[PDB]
RNA sequence: GUCAUCUAAUUAGUGACGCGCAUGAAUGGAUUAACGAGAUUCCCACUGUCCCUACUUGCUAUCUAGCGAAACCACAGCCA
RNA sequence: UUACCGAUACCAAGCCAUAAAAAGAAGAAAAAAUUUUUUUUUAGAAUCUUUUUAUGAGUAGAAAAUCGUGGGGUUUGUGUUGAAGCGAAAUACGUGAGUUUUCGUGGAACAUCUCCCUAGUGCAGAUCUUGGUGGAAGUAGCAACUAUUCAAAU
RNA sequence: AUUUCACUCAUAUUAAAUAAAAUAACUCCAAGUGGGCCAUUUUUGGUAAGCAGAACUGGCGAUGAGGGAUGCUCCUAACGC
RNA sequence: CCUAUUAGCUGGUUAUUUUCGAAAGAUCUCUCAGGAUCGCUGGAGUUGAUUAAUAUAAUUUUACCAGGUAGAGAUAAUGAU
RNA sequence: AUUUUAAAAUUAUUUGAAUUUUUCUUCUUAUAAUUUAAGUUGUUUCUAUACAGUACUUUCUUAACCCACUCGUCUUGAAACACGGACCAAGGAGUCUAGCAAAUGUGCAAGUGUAUAUGAUUCUUUAAACAUUUUACGCAUAAUUAAUGUAAUAUGUCUAUUGUAGAUUUGUGCCCCACUUUGCAUACAAUACCGGUAAGCAA
RNA sequence: UAAAGCUAAAUAUAUGUAGGAGACCGAUAGCAAACAAGUACCGUGAGGGAAAGAUGAAAUAGUACUCAGGAAUGAGCAAU
């Protein structure tokens, strides 16, 4: 790794590649974040535009495993299921799968994408978006809410 | 002395060889290099070209689109010069000729279930060496999350570029310069 | 790693406004060569190197777990190759199949001077003689760093069940051996070099179809693993060129300037 | 001390040394702040000649497939 | 700073040379602590030193 | 100025030399590039101390040949002169400084019954 | 500064004068015998300070036997 | 008014490199002797081979390709009939960093360019560090303390 | 205004000319730089200045070669052997 | 000893060839010996072109615009005279 | 080793014609040769009938004609009456770690990385290799709002928003071209839908 | 279920001692110290703090003998 290094293709050059002038001094800027609203506001201002200032009120201890919960939308409520089950699935209309996103790992199910037409499936969840059920309960379906 | 542009040598861009040492893909790439070479078909130009080209510019092609862009001619044969990958959103998949770099697992599972067939470069040499019936296909070269960073500066008005930031909640690059309420907006 | 404080052990002064003298540190006091020497930095004797080494540095990687095992594959494959092992610098002339697998009392036999002349039988006395005659002490400093020898490496004897492989082919001097459940790239390929000679037991090449997915057993067969495909399903390009089907898709030869 | 106050010297040629960039001008501009009730008007144009299409679309598709 | 980068955040303003520590002995240890535990079901023999959650 | 020797044309002689390494003994002859500020030679100010330049390059259907007209091969024992028993005429062979007596004899013997000429043929002898 | 005095000749000294750039009373004012390796002007004596330099003694320098450094040094060393 | 002289510019030609381009994944030629011998060659590496055209300043700065050094894998080697090192060199190669040889000296190790890994890896400068050595130069100088002399012994 | 159908407005020299015009366009990452100075022409302050301050272009800087005896900037002309 | 404190400042900063090649403007700055930012530059890559033509142009032509500098005037106005 | 060919020119015969009317007149008809084509060939000498010289190659040392200021550096500008350097050797300066990104290579891909740890006839090397009884964790897979929270066409259809250009493909005029067919990436726009805010209504 | 108490393991170890290793340094390097090194030496003191390894296989082969020299040395027809 140190043989391809590009200081070593600058090693008789005098300057190293950092200029006969402006020379390579130490922190002629300042150090870390320094010159925000002063010398950098530039940067600042060009790359992190929302930077400086606060907005919002404190949650003073959070606990984020009470407002944990993953999402999944309805079109892989399919494919959550083996190919060969969906097929049977498919095939069988008299029988429905229900499947319980919660084991698989998701508390909310959301509304992207398209379910198959008429094909009924019943989705076990703790949360449901308004119109996950409404595609879940045109294709036929039903949604439980568990705990 | 002469007045010429950049002192008379033309000046291409882009890439000229292959980087990658994969002595399968080196193959390959003799393979079509000199196919394009012998026959005039500008498919096996386009198709030598892009087997040059870096990682982001062969990106995945997923199954759904796959067969979204070969609806109407479904005798045809898509050649993809990235990857294909799965797509469980799609419900069913239905007979596909396709020709690719590499097909991941699923992917290929289900095509082969479905009953079509998954080729390599090499037999798409061998048995379309022309190009008839077949299909250039690429996947979204700019849906990678490295171009929502690109482009107009975060900062300058209207622009729609993601900033680099440690995380996104309430208290990161979110109070003044992206809000009326704190000097302007953007 | 260099002793932490080397170098900087001692008092810092750099008395240099006027005394017509380097402006570098020098040390205190009088009566010994040492006093008013230049002092640490690394431009001067007993200073400091510029950047002294760090226990800390990046000494291992952490490498992909399917990228080890498509290695070791691969491996395995450039074994099972003629010229390969010819090109890596086995003498081979004289063996009938490099695949080479022979019955599994090889891994009953105990004795060196019959694995030795097994090696002989099998038509490798000449890899045996490239390996006896390989021993020599190597140049350079790595000799006073317990480093004296320098052997090349011959087969690497692969068994499944150890009865006397191991205690009968070690001591002969380049020959390796390895437990066919526990191959190692490092073995497989020394140096990065491609293609070793390799002799499978009977059993362990059986074995191989069970550890790398076909006939599946409990314990043996990695779990959930594939096999590395090929980007290129033949890649007798050549073959593919003079096919008929593209020589008559090819255009008339043409003429340079 | 004193400097330089200001100086146009050289600046021509920097701007022409990668050219005087023009405008792209492509074909559509959008219209977000342009003439409302005319570009609104115009939405529901293009939707009633959508619908009208797409329902000879679905008719033709429909009576052609069974 | 320059470009557009991540604004910096690195916690290294105090001597944090006296407090870096590499673990070269992660599998020595991983073989004492197996030799452990081996020598002390080999101790009382036949009896499991697991207990019953 | 070039020399001829038939086909082989050498476009210049008398190597160069590093700038100042005539007055100066701590600076080497060997040709190093003069980075400097205002350096003369670096500025090719006449009359001082030319730099190589790829113009000099020779012609590369003549390049690494031997005034005979042959590419030299240096060899350290007899089999590494098994590749010029069908490259007699267009290599000649010259023997490592470090080979022994015995071994010098029997590279010249089996090199002159291959007929490949040698360079350094009466070496420790 | 002006007027006296001192000299042949006084931007010096002393004595006066005082609308004093900007004197002044324990920020002490004025004056004082005695004292001073303190500052200053003049006089007598004295003299190589000088006119105007010369001669002379010691110790060096100098040459020799012996011993024997250092500073400084890009390269060097004629001018219009 | 003519002639002439006069550039690293211009023109023709050769060669080097850079850029681009046209194109490419298997067969006997000659000569010298005397139907027969003999001498050369008889090619096919794709970041390659053949051919073509234009082009070539350059600080700061950037990149590529090359050249070296300590050590590690792999390969395949040199050493007491003398290794490394060093001195002088060469009808030697390279454009160049360099490489390779010869003679001498030396007396025990040394390479690896097959490919790769690794770094405490390349010096003219820093009033650089340590050590050694110059010109100055047989020079400055060996000047306080009044002063030495004759003869003998060792 | 948009959409769909028609019909058709030079192109065989190209809706004027010329064009080693695609050596283009665009994106990404990043260096150095951010003391300038000079010449011609214009021009402000100043008695003036090898003075101070500006405009255009070309240079010097970063650059040698031939000439101007000499000369960072003038003239010719820019550089592989 | 903390401490190899800090330095927008001075000095130094180590092989070759080849190719490309600047800035000394500008905006903000407790800023004026500094910095960020733009410009100028390199490298990488894609899209194009590869079709003597389109894109394109520090160029002209044709058509059409905008100007109040030089000049001019003092009897056109104003201000001088 | 399948263009040093073909053509062109010339010579010698040859067929016809034309015309400037012919000892270089032109145009082809055929053949045979040549080169002016289709980038230098021949002769004679010498080296020499030698084995390294007084020759030839080469290194070095000396001259001679022309040219040539001291390097490094800051600088608009250095040979400078700007600073550093008496000489030589050896040493001597963009590195290491953390973290982020871009680029490129590699593996796998809606996943990916098996963290700490465990096991296991491996326990010189080995402090590495090997392995992981069918919801550990990071990042990603969904955004948006201070926030209670809410969360991506929408069941008329396994379908996959709409245009304008556009790669590729299909036909008719196996290799040029104008219309056909398909419409990748991407660019420019339009549309929906999600979160927030306004506005209207509001059990 | 505070204002009393004890308690092993998993954890840390720039110290001391003892083992074992290394893509480490190779006598201006590596610890300051490869050696009679925290020694010599310096400072009133607190403290500061070096330089310095290599004959040869064998000195159980370390130069015998002669000549010239006061001797140191030198030379040899002498010698390991």
């Amino acid at each position: 790794a140190t043989r391809f290094k590009k200081n070593r293709k600058k090693r008789g050059h005098v300057s190293a590649g950092h200029g006969r002038v402006g020379k390579h001094r130490k922190h002629p800027g300042g150090r870390g974040k320094a010159g925000g609203l002063h010398h950098m506001r530039i940067n600042f201002d060009k790359y992190h535009p929302g930077y400086f200032g606060k907005v919002g009120m404190r949650h003073l201890n959070l606990l984020k495993n009470r407002t944990y919960c993953p999402t999944i939308n309805v079109d892989k409520l399919w494919g959550l299921l083996p190919e060969e089950k969906k097929k049977e699935f498919s095939e069988n209309k008299d029988i429905a799968p229900v499947i319980d996103v919660t084991r698989k790992g998701y508390f909310k199910v959301l509304g992207n994408g398209k379910l198959k037409h008429n094909q009924p499936i019943v989705v076990k969840a703790r949360y449901f978006s308004s119109v996950a059920e409404k595609k879940i309960k045109a294709v036929g379906g039903q949604c439980i809410l568990v705990a | 002395g002469i007045a010429l542009k950049n002192v008379g040598r033309i000046k291409k861009h882009g890439r000229k060889h292959l980087v990658s040492k994969n002595p399968y893909l080196r193959l390959l790439v003799k393979l079509y290099n000199f196919l394009a070479r012998r026959t005039n078909a500008n498919f096996n130009k386009i198709i030598a070209k892009r087997l040059i080209m870096p990682k982001r510019y062969r990106p995945p092609l997923s199954l759904s689109k796959l067969q979204y862009h070969m609806a109407n001619h479904p005798n045809d044969i898509a050649v993809v010069v990235g990857s294909i990958t799965d797509d469980k959103r799609l419900f069913s998949l239905k007979q596909l000729k396709v020709c690719a770099l590499r097909f991941t697992e699923t992917a290929r599972k289900r095509i082969e279930d479905a009953g079509g067939e998954c080729l390599t470069f090499d037999q798409l040499a061998l048995k379309y060496p022309t190009g008839k019936k077949c299909v250039l296909l690429r996947g979204p070269t700019k849906a990678r999350t490295a171009e929502k960073h690109f482009g107009k500066a975060p900062g300058k008005p209207k622009s729609k570029a993601r900033p680099y930031v440690r995380s996104k909640g309430r208290k990161f690059e979110k109070a003044r310069g992206r809000r009326k309420s704190r000097a302007y907006k953007k | 790693a260099v002793k932490l404080g080397a170098g900087y052990e001692t008092s810092a002064e750099s008395w240099g406004t006027g005394r017509a003298v380097a402006r570098i540190p020098r040390v205190p006091g009088g009566g010994t060569h040492r006093a008013g020497q230049g002092a640490f930095g690394n431009m001067c004797r007993g200073g400091g190197m510029f950047n002294p080494t760090k226990i800390w540095r990046r000494w291992g990687r952490k490498v992909n777990l399917k990228e080890k095992r498509y290695a070791v594959c691969s491996s395995i494959a450039a074994s099972g190759v003629t010229s390969l092992v010819l090109a890596r610098g086995h003498r081979i002339s004289h063996l009938k199949e490099v695949p080479l697998v022979v019955s599994n009392d090889i891994e009953s036999l105990s004795k060196t001077k019959e694995a030795v002349n097994f090696l002989v039988s099998l038509g490798l006395k000449d890899e045996v003689n490239r390996l006896v005659k390989s021993k020599k002490i190597r140049a350079g400093k790595g000799k006073m760093r317990n480093r004296k020898y320098k052997i090349r490496n011959g087969p690497l004897i692969i068994y499944e069940n150890d009865n006397g492989v191991k205690k009968a082919f070690r001591n002969i001097p380049g020959v390796d051996l390895c437990k066919v459940t526990k191959l190692n790239l490092l073995k497989l390929a020394p140096g990065g070099s491609i293609g070793r000679l390799c002799i499978w037991s009977e059993s362990a090449f059986k074995k191989l179809d069970v550890i790398y997915g076909k006939i599946h057993e409990k314990k043996v067969t990695k779990k959930n693993y594939i096999l590395p495909k090929s980007i290129v399903h033949n890649p007798d390009i050549y073959r593919i060129i003079h096919s008929d089907k593209v020589q008559a898709s090819l255009l008339a030869k043409k003429k340079p300037c | 001390a004193k400097s330089k106050n200001h100086t146009n010297h050289n600046q021509n040629r920097k701007a022409h040394k990668n050219g005087i960039k023009k405008p792209k001008k492509h074909k559509f501009m959008s219209r977000k702040g342009l003439d409302p009730n005319f570009f609104r008007n115009q939405k529901y144009c293009l939707k009633g000649i959508q619908k009208k299409k797409k329902e000879l679309k679905l008719k033709a598709k429909q009576e052609k497939n069974n | 700073v320059a470009h557009n980068n991540v604004l910096p955040n690195v916690h290294l303003h105090k001597w944090w040379q006296r407090h870096v520590r590499v673990n070269f002995s992660k599998n020595i240890k991983k073989k004492k602590r197996r030799l452990l535990r081996e020598k002390r079901r080999k101790a009382n023999g036949g009896t499991p030193i697991e207990k019953l959650h | 100025a070039v020399k001829k020797v038939g086909k082989i044309i050498k476009k210049r002689t008398k190597k160069f030399t590093r700038f100042q390494s005539n007055r100066f003994m701590r600076v080497k002859p060997a040709w190093r590039k003069p980075r400097g500020i205002d350096c003369r030679v670096r500025r090719r100010y006449k009359g001082t101390n030319l730099m190589p330049s790829i113009g000099y390059g020779s012609n590369k259907k003549t390049k690494f040949l031997l005034p005979n007209n042959k590419y030299k091969y240096v060899v350290k024992n007899v089999k590494e002169m098994e590749p010029l028993i069908m490259n007699h005429t267009k290599y000649c062979v010259q023997i490592a400084h470090n080979v022994s007596s015995k071994k010098r004899k029997q590279i010249i013997e089996r090199a002159k019954q291959m007929n490949v000429s040698v360079i350094n043929a009466k070496a420790r002898l």
